[PDB]
């Protein structure tokens, strides 16, 4: 009788698990702050690591990696990126990042207006991203003026990424769209990609001569399902699943998500994990890590994959809940508390 | 040459010190009934070793140590086991009932009519050095004497010697070999009080060094003879700067100087390997990079934390055996660029290494089996925290409903100097996460 | 050299606490004549914890016995061990408490007591280092309850911070002498719950249940439900008699299982309890999983009602001690529900190597349970079912007594009850 | 890589690696707080001992 507790009652998805864990009969919940537990579904901030794995006779699982912050901050993700050899700062599937401190607080203020500055030279298009983590907050321009003025204005950190000028238009429609994967890392550190993605699409036709409605510009499920006068009126729920996605990319280009983006797909999420294993991996720790986590994409119109952002609490499409949730139960609490396919992975095998 | 006085308190404190004074003899040469046929100065003389040793006209090697607890069971030991004829009376101090678990008890009720003696006792260890470094006072957080009365006894040291440095090795508490529910209160009201008395404090979670001796040993239930000689290997190389040849850590102001930038972060983390089975048929003898790579695993710690996720202020690596500074560096330079290696900003990023070339001995028929290389390495990390944070805890767990506490009151103490104790490890935790945390 | 100091009171106590003493002199290798036989030294390691040592080798038990007519205590010494026994520690009337607390408390008893604490006084005088006294006694007659009752109450005004320690035999109707033993166990009960450091709680029905259905024994004597006791009590000593890390002296154990000073009432527990299939061999998780069970229990009182303060097993016999680690984290981890989550780690451990007579293993269980509750609630519920009439309290407002201190006691132990009530939230 | 202070003797070496460069009570109040337990402890004994006269 395998025990665990629950300390992030917002989860969609461990919610989903904790139902399935007790269908077992196997698995029994204690209150949250009971420390005779199996499994922690733990808290997303301050989670107390510390007070894991000292508990005798009990050997401890807990979903969530310390230190995979590093990886689904804005700027955490960006100074990785540009310091870690293995991605060193020519990495080709990044956007141009740069990290701008606002001035009332290191800081690439002037290491961004360099590059700005020989793109307004060159004729070359420059049209910037503002954002950061304490957004819903985002601003569109092609003017540094505005850019900085805008961070200024906050108090938090921030980061100024190239703006994809040219992505990838959906038809009919011409309208933008981002890609969700759902990466799932269990305790030995496999890492399994869900088959099964999403493109959280954009009802509103791409405008590149506007920046100032970002109902067009942003996919959010939120934003346009608020702001965008198209919700839900080529798809539903602005949700398009691989399989009418993959249809489309026969159709109209003549290839296959397979070969056009899942291999780029494939290939970025196992240099970002594969980056940071050292300082996460919970190989010989007194307790064990497993993590799910949602990573957005963009594709330009010549078929290649940016990487955007790694959610470290993602949710799920309404539609992928049972699938994957079950998923998770199978390949990474299971694993460990066995009970008494044809995966719905797909295992990015790597070098450990 | 400068002398170190040794004390011991409770029955962690006193057995641990057994373990280590079996193993200061071994290395050293001195036999159970005190000769030592290397010495060839009879009766005196200024060598590494007699910082722990002072001599007779009989030629007799006497600790320079004290063992005191308050119940004269465990101490009774002492004077009938195998190095009986290394001590005399005076340096062996027993009450006839003991704290029961009550730090109130050992610090107030029984050790206020106690105190008096120890200090007496260490004061005639006192007068046969000629230039007095410190103490090094062994003690547990759990047991009512190793907590309470070793509290107490610091305040005095501190009155009595006041330009001395003082260090500590302190047991943490851990369930898997305690049957005692009160010791996180214990651990919490001695630290307090000791904190600003204690300059440097190699703290030991006996939850390590139990899984350390069933994973590396293959003892499916340790005795605490098993987990002292471990222990004792430990202690024998953190204090072996010492006691020989040598020109890092050479005395304890040296500890402080090379550990503790801050005074309050004084809790160097403590690593050692290997840990070899002597039942084992035969072990392939690891190499020096292999040995060093493991200080950074966290199955070898002396507490179970994560450095990763921490920073360093300090660090030594202690190597005993076949080792050259040609192998130290190569090691070092392939750690760097595997491991996550964060030091503060206002520290170097470095190591001050030290080497002695006799490798570690082996108490004969004990568990561990001879290496001819053996590293430990000393890092003040603020990973370190964690053992704080589970600790006061389960301090809060109890004290929100003052369990267990009316048994404190009644020896004297005032419910006062909990929260007190507790804030000041909530300040603890605080200048820990100010270092290491952005 | 940490000596303990025993005292039987009245009929229940000293045929107890005789038969108590017939179980640990066999176990140390004590004939009945006070000389040694055994075969092994830890049987000698902490002899003088209960025995005193005279010459020629002999072992004289530490022990006191008291009542206030002498038929049972004469059995005692024409009993099987009744030789052992000091002959100046008998100490007796001849009135007889009449199953009577203000006798036995107030007037028979109070005109012994100064000679009985005589006995104490020189017990304890030649104890190199005393732990603390442990009184066998029942609560539902007139001299274990009134009398022994007061024995504390003057012992511990003259030994203030020594432990005491009582075996408490709480009364039930279905296992009953007279009506007024609810009576009588309300009275002591606030005497132990102000002077007793720890009171293990023994109630006969308890007992009686366990001879009937578990033991199978068609008709159970007084004797048969001593047995239990004996055993019982040899268990919960065991820390004490023998070379422990764990629990090993009285004030160390008061110290762990104590939270709240007057919540120190115990539930014990044995096991094994087999009927004679009686030489199949137990295993240990058997030993554990009867171990927890209320069945197993002696307090008759059902633990899933309550909840755990503290929890501390011993463990007799040789066996894996890896495979009691196992087990005893696999109860806790399997029942983690009905332990309070506010006291890490209250649920302790300990083994010994030498088991009981006739056992290869046992294990014997003492539980702080708030679930106690339940045992005070029956005797104030009978309690107040005469005292409402007034009847029967002729035979104390006769002794001097008055019916506000029956109305103290009442108000003294609801208040007990709302106490092991809060905490159980 | 830098190696500075190194020392050598019979029984071994020491020197140092650097990496990177960086960027009480008296006597007279511990007596008082001994006599002041001392002393809680002798009035809850007379509450006890007063309770037992009554
Ligand atoms: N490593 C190790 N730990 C020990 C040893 N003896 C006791 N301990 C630990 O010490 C804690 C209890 O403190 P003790 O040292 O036994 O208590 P004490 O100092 O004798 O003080 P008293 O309460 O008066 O008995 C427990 O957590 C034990 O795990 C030992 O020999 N080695
Ligand atoms: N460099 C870039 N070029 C083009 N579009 C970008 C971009 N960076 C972000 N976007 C747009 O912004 C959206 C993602 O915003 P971002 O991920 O930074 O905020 P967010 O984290 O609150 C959304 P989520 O966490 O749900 O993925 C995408 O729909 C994408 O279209
Ligand atoms: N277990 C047990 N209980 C007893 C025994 N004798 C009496 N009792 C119980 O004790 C209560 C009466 O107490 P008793 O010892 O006769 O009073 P006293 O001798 O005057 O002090 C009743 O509830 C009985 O059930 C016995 O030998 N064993
Ligand atoms: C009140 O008597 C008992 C209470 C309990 C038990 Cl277990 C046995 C007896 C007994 O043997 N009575 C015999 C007598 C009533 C004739
Ligand atoms: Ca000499
Ligand atoms: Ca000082
Ligand atoms: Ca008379
Ligand atoms: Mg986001
Ligand atoms: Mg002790
Ligand atoms: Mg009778």
């Amino acid at each position: 009788m395998y025990t665990f507790v629950v300390r992030d009652e917002n989860s969609s998805v461990y919610a989903e698990v904790s139902r399935l864990l007790l269908a077992t009969g196997q698995w029994k919940r204690l209150r949250k702050d009971n420390p005779r537990f199996n499994l922690m579904l733990g808290e997303r901030n301050r989670l107390p690591f510390g007070r894991l794995g000292h508990e005798p006779g009990l050997v401890q699982l807990v979903n969530y990696y310390r230190g995979a912050d590093k990886l689904c901050r804005k700027a955490s993700l960006v100074k990785l990126i540009k310091t870690s050899p293995e991605l060193s700062e020519s990495c080709t599937w990044f956007p141009e990042s740069y990290v701008i401190y606002p001035t009332n607080l290191t800081d690439e203020r002037e290491v961004f207006l360099a590059a700005y500055n020989r793109r307004r030279e060159g004729r070359e298009g420059n049209v910037w991203i503002a954002k950061s983590s304490a957004g819903a907050g985002i601003l569109i321009s092609s003017e540094a003026s505005e850019l900085l003025d805008f961070i200024d204005e906050q108090g938090q950190v921030h980061v100024i990424q190239k703006y994809l000028e040219k992505p990838l238009l959906l038809e009919p429609g011409h309208r933008k769209f981002d890609i969700r994967s759902w990466v799932l890392v269990d305790h030995l550190y496999n890492i399994y990609l869900y088959r099964e993605g999403v493109l959280r699409t954009s009802s509103e036709p791409y405008n590149s001569a506007n920046f100032q409605d970002k109902t067009c510009h942003l996919t959010n499920h939120c934003i346009q399902k608020e702001y965008s006068k198209n919700y839900g009126r080529y798809e539903e729920g602005n949700e398009m699943f691989f399989e009418e996605f993959n249809q489309y990319l026969m159709d109209a280009l003549n290839t296959t998500l397979e070969n056009s983006i899942l291999l780029q797909i494939k290939h970025i999420i196992r240099s970002c994990l594969m980056c940071i294993e050292p300082a996460i991996s919970t190989k010989h720790l007194h307790y064990q890590s497993f993590q799910l986590f949602g990573f957005d994409f963009m594709v330009d119109e010549e078929l290649k994959v940016w990487l955007i952002e790694v959610n470290g609490a993602p949710a799920c499409a309404q539609k992928l809940y049972a699938e994957l949730c079950q998923g998770i139960v199978d390949v990474a609490i299971s694993s460990v508390f066995p009970l008494a396919p044809t995966s719905i992975f797909i295992k990015l095998h790597h070098h450990h | 040459m400068r002398e170190c006085i040794s004390i011991h308190v409770g029955q962690a404190g006193v057995q641990i010190g057994n373990a280590c004074w079996e193993l200061y003899c071994l290395e050293h040469g001195i036999q159970p009934d005190g000769q030592m046929p290397s010495d060839k100065t009879i009766g005196g003389g200024d060598d590494s070793f007699n910082t722990f040793f002072s001599e007779t006209g009989a030629g007799k090697h006497v600790p320079r140590a004290v063992f005191v607890d308050l119940e004269p069971t465990v101490i009774d030991e002492v004077r009938t086991g195998t190095y009986r004829q290394l001590f005399h009376p005076e340096q062996l101090i027993t009450g006839k009932e003991d704290a029961a678990n009550n730090y109130a008890r050992g610090h107030y009720t029984i050790g206020k009519e106690i105190i008096d003696l120890v200090l007496d006792r260490i004061r005639k260890l006192a007068d046969q050095c000629t230039g007095l470094q410190g103490f090094l006072v062994f003690h547990s957080f759990g047991g009512g004497t190793g907590s309470g009365f070793t509290s107490l006894l610091m305040e005095r040291l501190s009155v009595d010697y006041g330009k001395k440095s003082k260090l500590e090795f302190s047991i943490y508490p851990a369930p898997q070999v305690s049957t005692a529910v009160v010791e996180p209160y214990n651990s919490i009201l001695t630290t307090h009080t000791t904190l600003e008395h204690s300059d440097c404090a190699f703290m030991v979670d006996n939850e390590a060094i139990y899984d350390i001796c069933r994973r590396n040993l293959d003892i499916e239930r340790p005795t605490y003879t098993n987990l002292n000689r471990l222990i004792s290997q430990i202690v024998s190389s953190i204090t072996a700067s010492l006691r020989f040849d040598g020109a890092l850590n050479v005395d304890l102001t040296e500890f402080q100087t090379n550990l503790v930038p801050y005074p309050r972060i004084h809790f160097p983390l403590a690593t050692y390997a290997p840990v070899i089975s002597a039942e084992k048929a035969y072990h392939e003898q690891l190499s020096v990079a292999e040995i060093t790579n493991a200080c950074f695993e966290p199955a070898n710690q002396m507490v179970k934390c994560d450095p990763r996720h921490g920073k360093y202020m300090a660090c030594c690596l202690l190597y005993r055996g076949d080792v050259v500074p040609k192998d130290v560096n190569a090691a070092i330079a392939t750690i760097k660029t595997k491991r996550s290696i964060q030091f503060v900003d206002w520290c170097p990023t470095g190591f001050k290494v030290g080497i002695n070339y006799q490798p570690p001995t082996v108490v004969p028929g004990g568990d561990l089996a001879k290496v001819q290389r053996a590293v430990c390495m000393l890092s003040n990390t603020t990973a370190i925290a964690e053992a704080w944070a589970r600790l006061d805890h389960k301090f809060d767990l109890m004290y929100a409903k003052r369990a267990f506490v009316h048994w404190y009151v009644g020896e004297g103490m005032e419910e006062g100097e909990f929260s007190e104790a507790r804030e000041d490890m909530a300040a603890l935790e605080k200048d820990y996460e100010e270092v290491g945390v952005d | 050299m940490r000596e303990i100091v025993h005292i039987q009171a009245g009929q229940c106590g000293n045929q107890i606490g005789a038969k108590f003493w017939e179980v640990i002199s066999d176990e140390h290798g004590i004939d009945p004549t006070g000389s040694y036989h055994g075969d092994s030294d830890l049987q000698l390691e902490r002899i003088n914890v209960y025995y005193n040592e005279a010459t020629g080798n002999k072992y004289v038990p530490r022990a006191i016995l008291v009542d206030l007519e002498p038929g049972t205590m004469d059995s005692v010494r024409s009993g099987p061990f009744g030789q052992i026994f000091r002959p100046d520690n008998f100490v007796f009337g001849q009135s007889g408490a009449g199953n009577n607390w203000a006798k036995g408390h107030y007037t028979e008893g109070a005109e012994l007591v100064d000679s009985v604490l005589d006995v104490v006084r020189k017990e304890s005088e030649s104890c190199d280092c005393l732990q603390g006294f442990q009184l066998t006694h029942s609560l539902g007659g007139g001299t274990g309850s009134g009398m022994g009752t007061l024995l504390i109450s003057k012992i511990r005004e003259e030994y203030p911070d020594r432990i005491m320690n009582t075996f408490s035999v709480m009364p039930s109707p279905k296992v009953s002498d007279t009506v007024v033993e609810p009576y009588n166990a309300t009275l002591s009960v606030h005497q132990l719950v102000e002077n007793t450091d720890e009171t293990y709680c023994i109630d006969n029905e308890a007992l009686y249940d366990i001879c009937f259905r578990t033991l199978k024994l068609t008709t159970p004597t007084y004797g048969d439900l001593n047995h239990l006791v004996s055993a019982t009590m040899s268990g919960v000593t065991t820390c004490l008699r023998f070379p422990g890390q764990l629990n090993a002296d009285l004030r160390k154990l008061a110290v762990n299982m104590v939270p709240f000073p007057r919540l120190h009432f115990f539930m014990p527990g044995f096991a094994p309890l087999t009927s004679r299939q009686q030489y199949r061999a137990l295993t240990v998780p058997e030993l554990t999983q009867q171990m927890f069970d209320s069945k197993n229990m002696m307090a008759a009182c059902d633990p899933r009602h309550g909840r755990y303060l503290t929890v501390a097993a011993i463990f007799r016999g040789r066996m894996s001690m890896k495979e009691v680690d196992e087990q005893m984290l696999n109860v806790q981890n399997k029942n983690s529900s009905y332990f309070v989550e506010w006291i890490p780690n209250n649920v302790k451990t300990a083994v010994c190597d030498i088991p009981p007579r006739g056992l290869k293993m046992s294990a014997t269980f003492i539980g702080n349970s708030t679930a106690i509750q339940e045992l005070f609630k029956r005797i104030s519920e009978q309690f107040t079912a005469m005292f409402r009439r007034k009847a029967f309290l002729h035979w104390y407002t006769g002794e001097g007594m008055d019916e506000m201190e029956f109305t103290e006691a009442e108000s003294n132990m609801n208040d007990l009850v709302s106490e092991y009530q809060q905490y159980q939230d | 890589m830098e190696v500075i202070e190194l020392n050598k003797c019979t029984s071994g070496q020491s020197f140092e690696v650097i990496l990177k460069p960086p960027s009480d009570p008296s006597l007279e109040e511990i007596q008082k707080k001994l006599e002041a337990a001392e002393e809680r402890r002798k009035y809850q004994e007379a509450e006890l001992l007063k309770h037992l006269a009554e």
